[PDB]
């Protein structure tokens, strides 16, 4: 098997999701199907399905294109909120384990009130006073520190009731805070956000309290250039410092599309990966809206491959993974006619790469992934999931699991791909018709035969035939193993009332005859081998039948044709051996017969065979 | 199948959807359903045995059928492709999954038809599965003025 134990566990989820589709159930989040196994692996993986869920948990249109969703201004306005909210509390985790030591600890005795975590994260971060700060302390604490804090974990309430006991300090910042935490998306009104931001600018733009200098441009989301580093040193606190500065429809302003182009255009991977640390960059692109970059980002960690297919996936049920249209295209490009903030996965190549790992030694999981592809086709108009199964049983040659045995006693036992499609006579012909095309009749003629294509079945089951007409069937010959298959498709044929146009039908019973002719001439039963060439009257044995049995030649199957030089030979053998022990004239007589219709036919090696049959003749005399 | 639309029965359609939506070819399936109702039934008998009240002893009931057994069809391809669809991501690394492209190329073909018995069966339809999300989004007045007509019937439908 090349599937690792986290791949391995990916895959029963998948099948499980694919199940329910397959059996019309409800469609289940996938996202959690995804994050079941994340928590069998360290929690580096679990906080990235988090970060998944929350960022495509948004109100969605369903049924609607995706590239419309996402450049709609309605969807893009709540990712940054989901964005924002999963940077607060994944802050507040991290305030929670750096006062007590672990989750657990903390849960044990209790979370305690945002404002006395925080108050207790204050207490470590910073042990002594910094010399630096205004506005004066609340219950030991600088009051700026705390409201920063407090809105770092996105507790506003919580930061409101420090503003509540300072507020002779404070000055004018509390009608004006308190605007903030009532209008909705994180933004005051251009008269009031127009008050704060000029007195900050007046006289506060370099203050000695970075921690008052935060808050103002957070609430104001201005300054945009200043990236506060003295409050926001990690990265997430620069994704959220940010996201709480973009704005919507000159100076001193930030919007989206030029923050997630500024920060991987300007600051690439490289910038975000010198770390060796590349969950870092991937949530970086995700908490942007920028989920192709990340995805294909993430897609080329070799060790990561697994979770970027998924988040990939994830984002393809939802409506919301914007595909690219050409499937000769790179990974990760941008359309021509779009813009150019946005890129677009080449999602088929993403599929097709990730397949080929295991799709060797593992055909069932493979069908699993390449169902996906179902809803799409390529330049030549075959469905792609169909096409994949061929190519997919091309070369794994796993017939009997993929495509469902047809056994010998007529049962056809349903395949994997049975699960997916009721559909299967297009692929079990691709695969019987480049098997054919390779020379592998013998194969072609089972496939065939499994999608009940009689016409296919018994031309092929002709050619292989007519060569071992008159050979000698022995044990574990290419006759007996040839033989013995055209004998389960006779009566297979017969008791199903199946045939093919009666050329080729008539051909294949006919070999058929003369198969057991040969095999009855070769043991030495003259008089029974005699009685069957006498029955298919290929052969004429009175003058009066040589005008039509010689007319019938012109058009019987070449596969006839070519055993007539053997056919003419072991019955004129046969009537020889008859002679040396009235029935002497008889068979003078049809002696002649075989004479005259063999010199009026033009067939294989006539010239010997001619001679012989001539003189077989003269030794009756 | 499209060919012999007009001429394929309850039996063999069925069978043929079930085989597409066990293949993920949910699209497919739904375009065959909807091609079939309006081949049993080009004159829209049935278009107006509802426009009419749905007269009973009237002999179109019959057209409304053989669409109805298509409309049918239809909901159990929407209904097993959220069902093999469940919990899957609708973006992955950013750009849409396969999964995803599926259920917008489905929801296309609903969206791209002009079978007016069909919207008609697929308001009710969402209403039923409890789907105000999309009825209430669709915008179209064609849905106000059905409603119109149903609201003095139903509270539910009232209240939509």
């Amino acid at each position: 098997s090349s599937l690792d134990n986290i791949e391995m566990a990916y895959a029963r989820q998948i099948y499980i999701y694919n199940e329910k589709i397959v059996n019309g159930h409800l469609q289940p989040n996938l996202v959690d199907l995804c994050a079941s196994v994340a928590e069998l692996d360290d929690k580096s993986i679990s906080d990235m399905w988090t970060m998944v869920k929350q960022m495509t948990d948004v109100l969605l249109t369903p049924a609607t294109d995706a590239l419309k969703n996402r450049s709609s201004v309605e969807v893009r306005m709540e990712f940054v909120r989901q964005a924002l909210a999963y940077l607060e509390q994944s802050y507040k985790n991290y305030t929670l384990v750096t006062v007590f030591g672990n989750l657990h600890q903390a849960q044990l005795g209790g979370v305690p009130g945002t404002y006395q975590l925080v108050r207790s994260f204050l207490n470590i971060k910073l042990p002594a006073p910094l010399p630096g700060l205004q506005d004066g302390e609340v219950e030991g604490h600088p009051v700026w520190a705390l409201i920063y804090y407090c809105m770092r974990c996105g507790d506003l309430l919580a930061a409101s009731q420090v503003v509540n006991r300072a507020q002779h300090q404070l000055g004018e910042f509390k009608t004006w805070f308190q605007e903030y935490m009532n209008s909705k998306d994180r933004r005051l009104s251009p008269a009031t956000e127009n008050k704060l931001r000029l007195h900050y600018r007046r006289a506060l733009r370099n203050n000695t309290d970075p921690y008052k200098r935060a808050v103002y441009c957070i609430i104001g989301r201005c300054d945009v250039t200043d990236n506060q580093s003295e409050v926001a040193d990690k990265t997430e606190d620069y994704l959220w410092l940010k996201l709480n500065q973009v704005c919507f429809d000159p100076q001193d302003r930030l919007t989206l599309s030029q923050f997630q182009k500024q920060l991987l255009e300007d600051y690439g991977e490289s910038h975000f990966t010198v770390n060796q640390q590349p969950f870092l960059y991937f949530q970086v692109l995700f908490l942007t809206a920028q989920f192709e970059a990340a995805v294909a980002f993430l897609f080329r960690m070799e060790r990561l491959r697994c979770h970027a297919v998924h988040v990939a996936l994830v984002l393809f049920e939802l409506k919301l993974l914007l595909k690219s249209s050409g499937q000769s295209a790179q990974l990760l490009s941008h359309e021509p006619g779009d813009p150019p903030c946005l890129r677009r996965l080449n999602f088929v190549r993403l599929l097709m790469l990730y397949t080929r790992k295991f799709e060797s030694t593992d055909p069932r999981e493979a069908l699993q992934y390449f169902y996906f592809l179902r809803d799409e086709k390529d330049s030549q108009g075959e469905n792609m999931f169909l096409r994949c199964v061929s190519e997919l049983v091309i070369e794994s040659r796993e017939f009997d699991m993929i495509l469902g045995k047809l056994e010998n006693d007529g049962s056809r036992k349903p395949g994997v791909i049975d699960k997916f499609t009721s559909d299967t006579k297009p692929i079990i012909n691709k695969v019987a018709s480049v098997a054919e095309n390779k020379g592998l009749f013998e194969e072609a003629a089972k496939l065939y035969d499994l999608a009940k294509n009689a016409d296919k079945v018994l031309e092929l089951m002709n050619k292989l035939l007519s060569p071992v007409v008159p050979q000698i069937s022995a044990p574990q010959s290419n006759k007996e193993r040839l033989k013995n298959m055209a004998l389960s498709i006779a009566e297979r044929y017969r008791a199903q009332g199946i045939s093919a146009n009666k050329f080729v039908d008539s051909t294949f019973y006919l070999l058929l005859d003369l198969i057991t002719f040969f095999d009855e001439y070769h043991s030495g039963h003259i008089d029974r081998a005699f009685d069957i060439i006498e029955r298919l009257k290929l052969v004429p044995l009175n003058q009066e039948s040589v005008e039509e049995r010689v007319a019938a030649f012109r058009n019987f199957s070449d596969e006839i044709r070519h055993n007539l030089s053997e056919v003419l030979l072991a019955t004129m053998n046969i009537l020889f051996t008859q002679f040396k022990r009235d029935r002497d004239s008889q068979l003078r007589s049809q002696a002649r017969t075989l004479i005259t219709f063999a010199g009026m036919i033009p067939y294989r090696t006539s010239g010997d065979t001619n001679a012989r049959l001539v003189q077989m003749e003269v030794l009756m005399n | 199948f499209e060919q012999v639309a007009g001429s394929l029965t309850p039996a063999n359609l069925t069978t043929a959807v079930e085989q597409m939506i066990s293949l993920k070819y949910y699209a497919g399936a739904i375009q065959l359903c909807l091609t079939v109702a309006q081949q049993k039934d080009r004159g829209n008998t049935a278009l107006s045995w509802v426009n009419d009240g749905k007269p009973a002893n009237d002999s179109r009931k019959k057209a409304f059928d053989e669409r109805k057994i298509c409309y049918n069809l239809i909901h159990q391809v929407l209904d097993k492709l959220e069902s093999d669809f469940a919990g899957e991501p609708e973006l992955v690394d950013g750009r849409p999954t396969l999964a995803a492209t599926k259920r917008m190329e489905a929801y296309n073909v609903v969206n791209d038809s002009s079978d007016e018995v069909f919207h008609f069966d697929m308001y009710e339809w969402y209403i039923e599965k409890g789907w105000t999300d999309r009825i209430l989004s669709i915008d179209s007045p064609h849905v106000i003025t059905y409603l119109q007509r149903l609201a003095e019937t139903d509270f539910r439908h009232a209240e939509l």
